[PDB]
């Protein structure tokens, strides 16, 4: 004697196949979906993909790589080649260095 | 690992096993024969003839089967259900 | 000849030595009757709604949904605080931790002391 | 725990245990000449009181005959390779696809095998002809107000197909 | 930044101002175009960092982060759709244009410079995220995931304010370099006790650590996928950002005041690993394993090494990787049956049979295969903590083990063995979510290749 | 050696284009288990040389 | 009269995504290796001087690799 609804039996599957065999991604109006593949890849990785891995590939030394190299290269020569240490210890000068007292 | 096992092929077999079996007759062997009526061979040797098949073939047969042959006919049915026989 | 087979929680009690099924009242014949027949209105209800050639989703069993709402969703509904409840909390969710806690006070506090002495081997140590 | 009826019996029940101690002293038991000696000593002994008119002698003999026997199995029984618990236990289920699919074919294919499909679709017309009136007035006709039996009646009526019957004809090959 | 800001909020007029059968080209196109836009950013280099305006700046810890949401958008932008196509266009619009404002408050955060900035940056991700799960969450609980997920994060997020405002009126301005280069150390009172517990408490309510991880389960199990994929990747991501900022200051007291919330993390890391191996809803199984990864990032933010340092930001971007990607398998396979329960949907080696390569390859970056960014990260952390205590080893390793055996559970469970064979529904596999696990595992794989990008400022 | 490393080298790459071909093919090839036959028989070739060099 | 009929799920869909998948990251995965191939084989990548004096760069001329 009540039934407390009145709306539609739910849900209504739609295979969105058969009705196209062809289809890609979303729903049945025919040619945007094409149109969505064609933008999804072409501009998704033909013009994404493989220009990221070429700029990423390589740009300059981020955070100064070959930079440090070279100028390590060439700082260890020169202090190889005027006798003083490698790698001087105490990187402040302790002339310039006031200890405070007891 | 596939030589085509067939109809008359299993019928055969299956009734060579029997008539290699003892205490039967190669006169009173019949295909729609029975292991209750007319052989009048008892359950346990019954059993021992559903040993036999499921030795030769390789594979068991279960138990709610097992009391319910009763014939060569029905065997040569089961194991048609259990290997799909057609080429 | 034989010990009879004490069971235990991992080794199951197989369908021989019951010796349970040897002793069949008429009530055991009527437990059976009656769950053969459970299972046959299953299998009817399920079988009729397996094989209908339009039926295009899953049979949808609320056996399955039954146990899952039951298994998460009506555990917090229902509670009560009892002492075995608040007991096994309590000694499950806050003693491994505060043991571990300890643990490591006592290790970090042994290098923190070790290092503050020097005589650690530290002489090279730089990926720290 | 079986389709048929409530329980096996006693004398089902005495058989599988018969079967159960011939297998396991098959796995016992090489070199097959021997064998064939211990088959026919268990035989024997099973032939010493077979013919109790007794009943509860009989079935305590056949606990006690379960503790003899339990005492002595083998720990690998042999199990065939084609058994649950065996070697293979759906080795080849990699191809054993249910045959709702093979529809959800692009047309290309459904070009690459015609006939198949046409007679896989005068098989689903077959289905469909004959699903409603003759397979639900069968179930929904015979039986008690509870079912209480797993087994179902043949379409013994005129012609069409036995009810209920399309996922036990349309099942894999168990060897593609 | 400007020059990225401005073309997201034009991506929203946009929206509004094309048509049916129009919107999604015009969206879609032109978040892949502020990809490659964001793409251009990375420059940075050496000294410090890089600064866009009087206002804007970019840590290095910075770029990655925010090139991965403008990566993450117009791939969420497909994602969500076949859920809500058939509903109606104007709710549809509404949709994408919550999303683009998402971005946009995102994008804002991430190139904070004032902390306060940050902080209302902050709660303008927030609000996007719960309208979104709420409005299209799907099932019959939506209410208490939004309620839940509201409160903590608020009343979390609340005191955070009050520390920072005191902070601010005791020690000048909040550039993140006036943070720095006058920070001066503070003492053991117990002021400063609950101001460091202030701060760091209200990123750890958002990461989660482990007593308020029942924030999550709700809130992504009734969420749509679009919000799913926001709520882990980017708002876990952006809460361990915060707390990587904001612990430059109060280092002198994090070492006493720190012991009870790595402990917390390790022990609660073994525990969610452990529930995870054994909850059916599928779903649910990516967030506890999202709070298992996020529990080895607490411990690595507090532990204060520069090792610890580049394994967090490694373990941040590809656990968002692995999270957002399989979120959006699991809505494959809900969208295939409507049960998002886990012993129902199984078989599918056979049917769907490259389906199951996208979740083989997801798995094994969740269990950290080898070359992947995962195991750098993960890697990385074990060493730090190693030379944090010779003892924290037991709980990696178990973490490892545990966490292997879930993330297998999950790979042949659903999706081997047997088809339950009244399924008789599922369709092949769209061009659609292809496309997805395309677009999610290409990056990880290159990065994979060259990984220096990634590291932190501790480079 | 610019031979024991060229060799060594090119003893690890040998095992490096079948993946690739049958991921960028398509084409089912019917010689697929000869030609992965053939490549390993080539890396065992290019492998019993630096061996012997290294003995020698 | 020897042959049988497998069940297979499909093939069209997956080998036209894969198909796609190929032919349109190679549609410039070909012209961009052709490019960079054609830069390192003509264009030089730089020499390794130094500063000449009283001469400020820019700040490109600075970098071994000529697309960087
Ligand atoms: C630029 C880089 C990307 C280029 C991709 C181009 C397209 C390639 C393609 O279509 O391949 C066909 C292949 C599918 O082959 P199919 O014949 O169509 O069907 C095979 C079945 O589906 C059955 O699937 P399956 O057996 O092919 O799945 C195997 C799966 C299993 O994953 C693994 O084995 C990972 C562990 C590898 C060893 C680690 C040491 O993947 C792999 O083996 C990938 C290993 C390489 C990863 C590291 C590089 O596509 C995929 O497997 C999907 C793409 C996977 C990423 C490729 C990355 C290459 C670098
Ligand atoms: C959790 C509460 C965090 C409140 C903000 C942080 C803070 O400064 O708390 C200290 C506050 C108050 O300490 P306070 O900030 O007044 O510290 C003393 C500051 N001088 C010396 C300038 C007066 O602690 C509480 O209110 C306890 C809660
Ligand atoms: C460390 C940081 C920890 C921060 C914790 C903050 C509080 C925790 C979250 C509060 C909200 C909890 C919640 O959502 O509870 C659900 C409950 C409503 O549930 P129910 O009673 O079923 O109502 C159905 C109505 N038809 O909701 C309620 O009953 C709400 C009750 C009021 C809560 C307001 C927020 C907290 C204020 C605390 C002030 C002291």
């Amino acid at each position: 004697p009540t039934l407390r609804w009145q709306e539609d039996p739910e849900p209504e599957d739609e295979n969105l196949y058969e009705k196209n065999p062809d289809s890609h991604g979303y729903d049945k109006d025919p040619a945007v979906d094409v149109w969505n593949m064609r933008v999804v890849f072409f501009f998704g990785f033909s013009i994404v993909l493989v220009l990221g891995s070429t700029f990423v590939a390589y740009l300059p030394d981020y955070r100064m790589q070959e930079w440090a190299r070279r100028e390590a290269e060439r700082l260890v020569k020169y202090r190889e080649a005027h006798g003083l240490p490698l790698m001087e210890s105490n990187c402040f000068d302790p002339s310039k260095i006031q200890l405070p007292e007891d | 690992d596939a030589p085509p096992l067939t109809l008359e092929g299993i019928k055969d077999r299956v009734l060579y096993v029997l008539k290699l079996y003892d205490k039967i007759d190669p006169e009173k062997l019949s295909v729609n024969s029975h292991f209750m009526k007319d052989l009048g061979l008892d359950s346990l040797d019954q059993v021992e003839i559903i040993m036999a098949m499921e030795d030769e073939f390789g594979f068991e047969i279960p138990d709610i089967d097992a009391e319910k042959l009763m014939c060569p006919q029905e065997i040569v049915d089961y194991i048609a259900d259990k290997k799909d026989v057609y080429e | 000849s034989f010990p009879k087979y004490e069971p235990s929680r991992l080794a199951s009690l197989p369908t021989t030595l019951d010796p349970a099924e040897y002793d069949i009242s008429s009530e055991t014949r009527k437990a059976q009757a009656e769950r053969l027949a459970i299972r046959s209105r299953l299998k009817r209800e399920y079988q009729l709604q397996y094989n209908d050639p339009s039926r295009r989703g899953v049979v949808e069993d609320p056996a399955l949904i039954r146990w899952t709402c039951a298994r998460s969703a009506n555990v917090y509904p229902n509670f009560r605080p009892n002492t075995k409840t608040s007991l096994l909390g309590a000694l499950f969710g806050i003693g491994p931790l505060i043991f571990w806690y300890y643990v490591f006070k006592t290790d970090r506090d042994r290098k923190e002391k070790l290092i503050q002495e020097g005589k650690l081997d530290r002489t090279f140590n730089i990926s720290y | 725990f079986l389709p048929s009826a409530a329980y096996l019996t006693h004398q089902q029940k005495v058989l599988q245990l018969y079967k159960r101690a011939l297998r396991h002293l098959e796995s016992r038991c090489v070199h097959r000449d021997k064998y064939r000696y211990f088959a026919c000593l268990l035989r024997a002994r099973f032939d010493e009181h077979k013919n109790e008119k007794d009943m509860v002698k009989a079935t305590q003999l056949l606990r006690e005959a379960e503790k003899e026997f339990w005492h002595g199995q083998h720990p690998q029984p042999y199990i065939f390779p084609e058994s649950p618990g065996g070697t293979s236990y759906e080795r080849y289920e990699c191809y054993k696809v249910p045959e709702w699919c093979l529809d959800d074919w692009h047309p290309s294919e459904k070009a690459m095998y015609p006939d198949y499909f046409a007679k896989r679709e005068q098989w689903k017309k077959l289905r469909r002809e004959s699903w409603e009136r003759e397979v639900k007035q069968l179930q929904e006709e015979t039986p008690v107000g509870g079912p209480r039996t797993e087994a179902l009646p043949p379409a013994r009526k005129q012609g069409d197909l036995p009810p209920l019957w399309w996922h036990i004809v349309t099942r894999p090959r168990e060897r593609p | 930044m400007l020059k990225y800001i401005i073309p997201t909020m034009m991506l929203m007029p946009l929206t509004w101002l094309s048509k049916n059968s129009m919107i999604w080209i015009n969206t879609t196109l032109h978040s892949l175009l502020i990809s490659l836009t964001s793409l251009l950013l990375l420059n940075q280099f050496g000294d410090n960092s890089l600064n866009f305006s009087l206002t804007f700046f970019s840590d290095s810890l910075s770029t990655p982060l925010l090139i991965l949401t403008m990566w993450l958008l117009p791939l969420m932008l497909m994602a969500s759709q076949h859920h809500l196509s058939k509903e109606n266009l104007a709710r549809k619009k509404l949709f994408i244009s919550m999303l683009i404002l998402l971005q946009l408050f995102l994008i804002m955060t991430f190139t904070a410079t004032e902390l306060i900035f940050f902080y209302i940056m902050f709660e303008a991700t927030l609000v996007p995220t719960l309208i979104i799960i709420t409005r299209w969450g799907n099932q019959t609980e939506r209410l208490n995931a939004g309620l839940y997920f509201l409160f903590y994060t608020l009343a979390g997020s609340l005191p955070l304010l009050v520390a920072l405002i005191y902070i601010q009126n005791t020690m000048g301005s909040l550039n993140f370099l006036i943070l720095q280069y006058w920070v001066q150390p503070m003492p053991n009172s117990w002021s400063n006790t609950f101001m460091w517990l202030a701060c760091m408490m209200a990123f750890m309510v958002k990461m989660p650590l482990y007593g308020l991880h029942l924030w999550l389960p709700k809130a992504h199990v009734e969420a749509p996928i679009a919000g799913s994929m926001v709520l882990a990747a980017i708002l876990l991501k952006l809460g361990g950002y915060g707390m990587m900022r904001i612990t430059l200051l109060l280092n002198p007291i994090t070492d006493f005041m720190a012991y009870p919330f790595i402990m917390l993390s390790l022990w609660g890391m073994i525990m969610t690993s452990s529930i995870c191996l054994r909850q059916t809803d599928l779903k649910s199984l990516i967030a506890y394993s999202s709070v298992s990864h996020m529990a080895l990032v607490i411990v690595a933010i507090l532990i204060q090494t520069p090792w610890s340092y580049m394994g967090a930001t490694a373990l941040m971007i590809a656990h968002g990787l692995t999270s957002s990607m399989l979120f959006c398998l699991a809505n494959s396979n809900y969208e295939r049956v409507h049960s998002r329960t886990m012993i129902l949907a199984r078989g599918l080696q056979t049917l769907l049979p490259l389906m199951a390569a996208w979740w083989l390859l997801a798995s094994l970056t969740n269990l950290a295969l080898p070359p992947s960014i995962n195991l750098i990260g993960e890697l990385f952390v074990v060493m730090s903590t190693f030379s944090w205590s010779n003892i924290t080893i037991i709980l990696m390793g178990l973490n490892m083990v545990i966490t292997a055996l879930y993330s297998l559970y999950m790979l042949i469970t659903t999706q081997r063995g047997k088809h339950t064979h009244h399924i008789n529904n599922i369709l092949p596999s769209f061009t659609r979510e292809n496309a997805l696990m395309s677009l999610h595992m290409l990056p990880l794989l290159l990065l994979s290749l060259n990984p220096k990008i990634i590291l932190g400022p501790l480079y | 050696m610019n031979l024991f490393s060229s060799l060594t080298l090119v003893t690890l790459i040998l095992l490096t284009m079948p993946i690739a071909a049958i991921n960028f093919n398509t084409h089912k090839f019917t010689n697929y288990p000869l030609y992965v036959k053939t490549t390993i028989s080539c890396a065992f070739i290019t492998s019993m040389i630096p061996t012997m060099m290294f003995i020698h | 009269g020897k042959r049988l009929f497998i069940i297979k799920p499909s093939g069209f869909y997956d080998k036209r995504f894969l198909k796609l998948l190929r032919f349109y990251i190679l549609l410039t995965g070909i012209p961009v290796v052709i490019g960079i191939t054609l830069i390192n084989v003509f264009i030089g990548e730089a020499e390794l001087a130094e500063i000449p004096e009283g001469y400020v760069p820019e700040h490109w001329e600075y970098f071994k690799h000529p697309i960087s």
